[PDB]
């Protein structure tokens, strides 16, 4: 009998390295949960930097995003598995106003979810041509969809980019605070929402997940040795 | 099992008003935000209005905002959307749903084709 | 129309099913739990 | 119409059934006999070294071999008694929401977000743990996974569906559906002859594997159920939902027969199990406690609170010695 | 007077305490062991060690007025006393160092601070501390009952110039990178976000009230002499210089909260 415990003790001795090396290699890497909906352009941001696994690297550090898009359109049961995720990157389409209702009941939902309430969100407010090119037609007004947008004006820390129509810089920064006001209703500090105005040919979508990843967890280090 | 069976609705022309109720069996009614979601024909699921456990909080889809009002009788086990001023963009079955989780502020309940704590739902016309 | 006739011949059959009291059943619950109940340690 | 007005009139007409076998209710029938009073369990060992949320666990027939998943992209053998991982095979996807551990031993599962059930060969002449089978076929993610020998699997998806699976061709023998929201969690009968399904419409359903099915349905949850497991007789069935309340159902009875839950919780319920004799419901609950709970006094017999998140898996011994708890700190503890 | 005594029959029981109850708890459990409770480990263990050690045979020089331990014990328990003050001083500067290093880098923290560079480190700690202890052993100055300081320990007005020796290396680099790195960990703190400024001065005031009396004390009778510090202050100093060893386990282990939480368990 000796014998047979000898031989689980290396037995254990090898797989507590193997789970070592694992340990150091898991600790490394980030994962973060892609949601959004159909119009939405999850497909182009994670093709931008090069299904239901993509790997990424920036500064030498793996980041793993997944599109979980192989189950039914109910979420409540597969998005609870992401709460260890650093963040969730959520990926809306701003041009459609319809189906921008739906898209704000989704943040609010995970914004409020209880095992989704420590998960900041990094908000990617994609398409913003498609919008900006939707109000200077003017055919379709936001003011339908939203009757506050004609009481809303432009805040003063607003930074647009330059050369752009008012009236743009208006409705993107509305919609924004829109998704912000959800976002500082309940947030507690523990998590923070971060918007970025994104387009379909933009190539730092990375490096801004890259930082707001960082600014993550340089809070929940501040946070364990008890800085703030 | 989960009961919500709604009456009102119907024929009438633009500009007109209706009281949509809705009563719901099977669950603690105070425990659940309560949510009006309309379908239009041709498209899909829209989320009308919702209501919280205390109707405290309560909001609606910007389009019908002010026109429609929301309302929860937690006696009665039921919830009540009142319209005035109809469009013609109003006709559509209206259902009214439970978010899944009680004592949430959290809720996936506009999917398209089942969900199971939805209401058969009533034909509102206006034309 | 494919999935009311389903769910109604889902509940035909439900229904064609024969019951049994629910005091034979507790009956039956109990029973089994005085039956085992010295081969489980957690209890004992 | 006609069809919803006959559905409704079947509808009463089982409710009326159900009310006529309901002469007594359970709890005043067992009030009789004594209450085990107060249960004390303490964390004999700390099985830790998963690196991340274990959301699976399985003992097997020999009541010393248990295997862990958890999404660390892991499935851990351990040794019970010696605390010893007697294996480890890395997973090709992480989201393993499922694992199982067959009763010959020779075979595990895992299953998950993947929508493939991956059965892993244990007992091979060339060393390590190699990959057996894969099984694919269910479109949605993959909640439970039984054993019911070396060749049959019941593998349950998130796709309104279960599934019987011959091992050897790789093929859905059968397929089970009717059910109107994901199935969360199975358990086959110790006859393994019949297997019941908990889904997020609040509904269980009793299925025969060999007819293909559904021979009941059972209602009564106000909300998506969780878990699911048969009484160690086979013949019931306790639920644990997300509205904080475990409910028992008999096969036979067709209803309901106790709740259990208390005004001071609220946290959904996340995995249930029973002792061998069937006397001890343990319920994982999200407010990071295991609870016991007395199947004929519906009183917490016991707080199994030892974890820093929710309970994800409970697992109890074919033998009925000790019970092992699965949660989202990345520790796996056994409470004898 | 009987107080002082007093004192110290109080801070020893704290530093045996406050520490054991530490390591007991990093050794009974070692997923805590990462590489910052390891150096916490290392601090609570030297400390504990030297309230085993030394502690009681100050207490019993402080009542008996005299060393009754002979020539050899006397050299032994003042070498232990350096080796472990200056050890348990560095490890607060190592862990000021993983901390701006996982405050500041984070995303590069697992790779650039790894469990064997931790043990390189924890090494270096200790062989920093034996090239701030061995002069005695080489007899640069002498180890020998100081009266008020009430324990053997280095004759540093004898040899001013192991004081200094002593001063800039075990005693004020821990300082200096314990506060830089405190002070960039604020700057960025503040920034992102009042506790910062509560924790920083808790952190360094303790170091600061509890080893730098002792350092005037030391630096004056280097400088001017003996008998330029009364009885009483030296005493007090000495008797802050042992408290040390109470304030590094309570703020490195139980303002952690994973350390306490496992604590706090138990
Ligand atoms: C000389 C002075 C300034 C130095 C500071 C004294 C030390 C001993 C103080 C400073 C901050 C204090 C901590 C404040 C908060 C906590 C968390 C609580 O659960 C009790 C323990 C603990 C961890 C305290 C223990 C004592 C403590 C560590």
């Amino acid at each position: 009998q000796r014998n047979e415990e000898k031989a689980q003790r290396e037995a254990n001795k090898k797989i507590e390295k193997q789970l070592q090396k694992d340990k150091q290699v898991y600790r490394a890497t980030h994962r973060l949960l892609l949601l959004g909906a159909d119009n939405s352009g999850k497909s182009t941001i994670v093709k931008q930097m090069r299904i239901f696994e993509t790997k990424f690297q920036v500064d030498k550090v793996n980041f793993h995003m997944f599109d979980v898009g192989g189950q039914r359109d109910e979420r409540r049961k597969w998005i609870q598995c992401f709460n260890d995720v650093t963040a969730i990157i959520f990926v809306v389409d701003s041009s459609d106003y319809n189906r921008l209702q739906e898209a704000l009941n989704l943040f609010k939902s995970i914004w409020n979810n209880r095992w989704l309430r420590t998960i900041s969100v990094i908000l990617f407010l994609n398409k913003q041509d498609l919008l900006a090119e939707k109000v200077l037609a003017g055919k379709s007004k936001i003011e339908d969809y939203f009757p506050e947008f004609a009481r809303y004006t432009t805040p003063e820390d607003a930074t647009p980019e330059p050369g752009e129509d008012p009236r743009v810089t208006r409705a993107k920064y509305f919609i924004r605070d829109e998704f912000l006001r959800i976002s500082t209703a309940s947030g507690d500090g523990r998590h923070y929402c971060y918007p970025h105005f994104t387009c379909a040919v933009d190539t730092e979508n990375a490096r801004r997940i890259f930082n707001d990843c960082r600014d993550i967890i340089q809070r929940m280090h501040l946070r364990q040795y008890e800085l703030l | 099992q989960v009961q919500l069976q709604e009456s009102g609705g119907g024929l009438v022309q633009p500009g007109g008003s209706l009281r949509l109720s809705c009563a719901a069996s099977g669950f603690t009614f105070s425990n659940y935000k309560m949510n009006w979601v309309r379908q239009a024909p041709g498209k899909g699921l829209e989320w009308v209005s919702d209501i919280s456990q205390s109707g405290a909080s309560i909001s609606y889809t910007g389009s019908v905002k002010g026109r429609f009002t929301i309302s929860r009788d937690n006696a009665k086990n039921t919830l009540y959307l009142q319209m005035n001023s109809l469009k013609p963009e109003d006709t559509a079955v209206y259902y009214c749903a439970r978010c899944p989780a009680p004592f949430t502020r959290d809720c996936f309940d506009v999917t398209s084709t089942t969900y199971a704590y939805r209401g058969q739902g009533t034909q509102v016309t206006v034309s | 129309i494919a999935q009311a006739r389903k769910l109604v011949e889902q509940l035909k059959m439900e229904a064609n099913i024969d019951r049994i009291k629910v005091s034979k059943a507790a009956a039956d619950l109990m029973a089994y739990c005085e039956a085992h109940a010295k081969e489980d340690p957690l209890l004992t | 119409d006609q069809l919803r007005q006959e559905a409704e009139q079947l509808k009463n007409q089982i409710r009326d059934a159900r009310k006529a076998c309901a002469d007594a209710t359970l709890s005043q029938i067992t009030n009789n006999i004594d209450p085990v009073g107060r249960i004390q369990m303490r964390t004999r060992r700390t099985l830790r070294g998963h690196l991340a949320k274990i959301y699976a666990m399985h003992w097997g027939t020999d009541s010393r071999l248990l295997v862990s998943a958890s999404q660390d992209g892991k499935l851990i053998i351990w040794d019970s008694y010696t605390t010893n991982k007697v294996h480890a095979i890395p997973l090709r996807s992480s989201w393993v929401m499922t694992c199982a551990y067959a009763p010959s031993g020779n075979y595990v599962a895992c299953g998950g977000l993947d929508n493939i059930c991956s059965i892993y060969n244990l007992k091979t002449r060339e060393g390590n743990v190699r990959v057996s089978r894969e099984l694919a076929g269910h479109t949605g993610r993959l909640s439970c996974c039984r054993f019911l020998d070396d060749n049959q699997i019941v593998t349950s998806s998130g796709d309104t569906t279960c599934a019987l699976w011959d091992i050897e061709t790789g093929q859905q023998t059968t397929t089970f559906t009717g059910h109107t929201g994901d199935v969360m969690s199975l358990s086959l009968a110790p006859d393994t002859r019949l297997f019941v399904s908990g889904a997020c419409d609040a509904s269980a359903k009793l299925w025969d594997v060999r007819e293909g099915m559904c021979r009941q349905t059972f209602t009564g949850h106000e909300s998506d159920i969780n878990a699911i497991c048969f009484f160690p007789n086979g013949n019931a069935f306790a639920t644990g939902s997300d509205d904080a309340t475990c409910r028992l159902f008999d096969l036979r009875a067709d209803q309901e027969l106790m709740t259990y839950s208390h005004d001071n919780i609220i946290c959904g319920i996340t995995s249930v199990s029973f002792s061998k004799s069937g006397r001890l419901l343990l319920a994982g609950y999200d407010d990071f406690n295991c609870n016991v709970w007395d199947a004929l006094k519906a009183d917490r017999a016991g707080v199994l609170a030892g974890h820093d998140n929710r309970v994800s898996c409970l697992g109890v011994t074919d033998d009925g010695m000790a019970v092992a708890t699965g949660s989202w700190d990345s520790f796996l503890k056994i409470w004898n | 007077i009987i107080t002082q005594f007093i004192a110290i029959i109080v801070i020893t029981i704290f530093v045996c305490l406050g520490n054991l109850v530490i390591v007991v708890t990093l050794y009974k459990k070692s997923y805590l062991l990462t590489l910052s409770n390891k150096f916490v480990f290392s601090l609570t263990l030297s400390n504990f060690l030297l309230s085993v050690l030394v502690l009681p045979f100050v207490v019993t020089s402080s009542i008996r007025r005299e060393w009754i331990f002979g020539v050899v014990w006397c050299n032994f328990s003042a070498l232990l006393y350096l080796l472990i003050s200056s050890a348990s001083m560095l490890t607060l500067g190592v862990i000021a160092i993983d901390r701006y290093y996982a405050v500041l880098y984070p995303m590069v923290y697992p790779m650039k601070i790894t469990g064997n560079r931790a043990v390189m480190a924890l090494v270096y700690i200790w062989l920093h501390s034996l090239i701030g202890c061995l002069p005695p052993l080489f007899g640069w100055s002498s180890v020998e009952f100081d009266e008020f300081k009430w324990m053997c320990v280095a004759a540093w007005h004898r040899e001013p110039g192991y004081t200094a020796f002593w001063q800039i290396w075990c005693a004020l680099f821990p300082f200096l990178v314990m506060l830089v790195c405190y002070g960039f960990i604020f700057r960025v703190a503040r920034v992102k976000a009042c506790k910062a400024l509560i924790t920083i001065l808790v952190v360094l005031g303790a170091f600061m009230v509890t080893w730098g009396p002792y350092m005037v004390v030391i630096a004056s009778e280097a400088l001017w002499g003996k008998s330029s510090v009364s009885p009483s202050l030296e005493t007090w100093a000495t008797w802050l210089s042992f408290a040390s060893a109470v304030c590094h386990p309570l703020i490195y282990g139980l303002w952690n909260k994973t350390v306490r939480k496992e604590l706090l368990g138990m």
